[PDB]
């Protein structure tokens, strides 16, 4: 169960994904990003 | 290598989440604590 935090949709859509147990080098093994949508590809990979 | 049953809990579902307060905080509080038993006693919790 990926927790994905989330505001409130009156007010934003903007979203960012807790992998729970999983550490930073290893997000691109604990999702396939490599069979995603483009969409997808900021909110998993990205400087912040 | 993978054969006991907390594998087992991966492999069917049940996952179990990480607190909101790691061991390492529960320390961090309860070391706050153990100096409010040693030198401010029992006032500590009815305010500063």
């Amino acid at each position: 169960g990926v927790s994905v935090i989330t505001p409130g949709t009156n007010t934003s859509n903007q979203v960012a994904v807790l992998y729970q147990g999983v550490n930073c080098t290893e997000v691109p093994v604990a999702i396939h990003a490599d069979q995603l949508t483009p969409t997808w590809r900021v909110y998993s990979t990205g400087s912040n | 290598a993978a054969r006991d049953l907390i594998c087992a809990q991966k492999f069917n579902g049940l996952t179990v989440l990480p607190p909101l307060l790691t061991d390492e905080m529960i320390a961090q509080y309860t070391s706050a604590l153990l100096a409010g038993t040693i030198c401010s006693g029992w006032t500590f919790g009815a305010g500063p």
